[PDB]
DNA sequence: GACCTTCCCCTGATGGGAAGGTTTATAAT
DNA sequence: AAACCTTCCCATCAGGGGAAGGTC
């Protein structure tokens, strides 16, 4: 909306063109890490975690 | 029974089948007629102008040779520079020879000629519809001239069809009732302008159609039959035929497809290998529809099928590499690599992916989800539209906030600003568009803007905006 | 200063390609 | 399912022209 645009033309906030997914930990429950697991695609190159 | 496949089931066992004999005896029936509807087109001066124009532009780039000529009935090329001038041998004899009494028996030869060309189904359906609508515009003569008479100056019909059976060209009839001094009589020069300058397009259709309006009445009178012979062959064949069009269809049973939509989308094609088919090549009629059924009904399914329409193309080539991947069961144990059907198959490698991604088919809503309960899939799909409405209580916050901040602008650049930005104006203006009417222009708004952008980039003025921004 | 060679933007061509359409002949109920 | 063929829509390539740059 045009008051957004007049913002990010003031403090100069650029908009990011992705949205965000983040696998985030459910509400009501808090624990520790104990096992990470990575499955890739055939083809993609795995990343550096991976 | 209830069930409408019932209705069908049964409705076929009463036409007897046809083999051996039904076949080539009604194929027969079927050329006899077209026989009849083909020599009507035999004296037809139109269709002569009609195939000059056609005829010449062949050899001017515009009209393919085999596109016009299934052949003749008298795939050879040289057969065709050896009657284009032999034909012509009673063109010009009875045409200005007219200048029309030895002009009687000599139409037949010319017309002889003319039934050794057969021209492809394309041109010959609108040479029908040539006669069929030269049979309208005559007729729209009669329907004028009549109704003029009989139902205006209430003439009796018997009266009406005496004096124009055997004219039908000239006015030497209508003129001529007026000395009858009957009760109609009287009443005939009133409508001598509907009835004689209506015989401007009844008459000139003779000098056009080289005929007397009332052979032009013939040659349809005839055609009619001819083609009404054709049909009431053709359905008894397709009739005799049809348990083959079931007999193909049961071997499709779960195609994304009720059964009957399957054995129908058949029978069109059983139609279609029926209207062009020749008993002469000896060939027995179940090998040849066959062929038609059996694609009505693959390239039907093909586009039937899916709730997401796909081109045949991808159809044929999905199947072929599900074909592949089932006789490969065997070779590698379980199941072929990804990257293997690459080779195996026309086609490159990195298609095989895409083409499998879109394979997928949607899921009904009403799927029960786990547990069994009455839970739907359709009950846990969300809607990713509709903004939150703690959303919403920002937009109405920040309006207020930018509107209190621009009125402690100046009014200059509380203006550029709102004209700049959509804000509280429909559709934001460009640099020119402001300066238009504001009476400097291109270079006084871009310093504006960037004054009043910087005299709110500063604090104590921008706290209440700023807080806006959470990064 | 012209003359020749050079550097970029529209017309319209026209190569490539996805999407469609028509036939297919042993018989086949 | 394969085989040959027409229409349309693509996103791109020789070719033209309006000037443009640089020198015997």
């Amino acid at each position: 909306t045009p008051e957004e645009k007049l913002l990010r033309a003031i403090f100069g906030e650029k908009a990011s063109d992705v949205k965000d997914s983040s696998l985030r930990v459910p509400n009501g429950v808090s624990g520790t890490v104990i096992d990470v697991q990575v499955f890739t695609r055939d083809g993609v190159e795995k990343d550096k975690r991976a | 029974t209830t069930d409408p496949v019932r209705m069908y089931m049964r409705e076929m066992g009463t036409v007897e089948l046809l083999t051996r004999e039904g076949e080539i005896d009604i194929a027969k029936r079927i050329e006899d007629g077209i026989n009849q509807v083909q020599c009507s087109v035999a004296e037809y001066p139109e269709a002569i102008t009609y195939l000059l124009e056609q005829y010449n532009r062949v050899e001017a780039e515009e009209a393919r040779l085999s596109d016009l000529i299934t052949g003749f009935v008298d795939i050879d090329p040289e057969l065709a520079r050896e009657k284009f001038a032999e034909l012509r041998a009673q063109y010009v004899v009875t045409r200005d020879t007219i200048k029309h009494a030895t002009a009687q028996e000599e139409i037949l030869k010319l017309s002889e000629v003319f039934k050794q060309f057969r021209l492809v189904p394309k041109q010959f359906d609108y040479l029908v519809n040539s006669m069929r609508v030269m049979m309208d515009r005559v007729r729209t003569q009669e329907r004028l001239i009549m109704k003029l008479c009989v139902e205006q100056c209430k003439m009796p019909k018997k009266n009406f069809i005496t004096l124009f059976t055997g004219n039908e060209t000239s006015d030497t009839w209508f003129n001529a009732a007026i000395a009858m001094n009957k009760p109609w009589s009287e009443k005939l020069h009133d409508v001598s302008e509907e009835v004689h300058r209506a015989l401007q397009k009844l008459q000139q259709i003779e000098e056009e159609t080289g005929l007397t309006i009332e052979q032009v009445k013939d040659i349809n009178r005839r055609m009619s039959i001819g083609e009404a012979k054709a049909r009431r062959a053709k359905k008894e064949m397709v009739e005799a035929n049809l348990r083959l069009v079931i007999s193909i269809a049961k071997k499709y049973t779960n195609r994304g497809l009720q059964f009957l939509d399957l054995i129908q989308e058949g029978n069109i094609g059983l139609m279609k290998a029926v209207d062009k088919f020749e008993y002469r090549r000896g060939y027995k009629f179940s090998t040849y529809a066959t062929w038609w059924i059996r694609q009505a009904i693959t390239r039907s399914i093909a586009d039937q099928a899916r709730t997401i329409r796909i081109p045949v193309h991808m159809i044929e080539t999905i199947n072929k590499l599900n074909r592949i991947s089932r006789q490969m069961l065997q070779e590698m144990g379980r199941e072929p690599t990804p990257e293997e059907l690459a080779e195996r198959m026309l086609m490159p490698e990195d298609k095989i992916r895409k083409v499998l991604k879109i394979a997928k088919e949607p899921i009904s809503m009403e799927t029960p989800i786990g547990d069994d309960e009455d839970s739907h899939l359709g009950d846990f799909i969300e809607d990713t539209t509709l903004e939150l409405p703690l959303d919403s209580a920002t937009t109405e916050s920040l309006r207020a906030a930018t509107h209190d901040v621009l009125a402690g602008l100046t009014a200059r650049e509380a203006k550029v600003l709102r004209m700049r930005f959509g804000i509280d104006m429909n559709t934001d203006y460009t640099l020119e568009e402001v300066g238009k009417q504001f009476d400097v222009t291109r270079e006084r708004i871009r310093q504006i803007e960037a004054k009043a952008l910087r005299k709110l980039r500063h604090p104590s003025r921008s706290e209440v905006l700023r807080s806006f921004l959470d990064d």
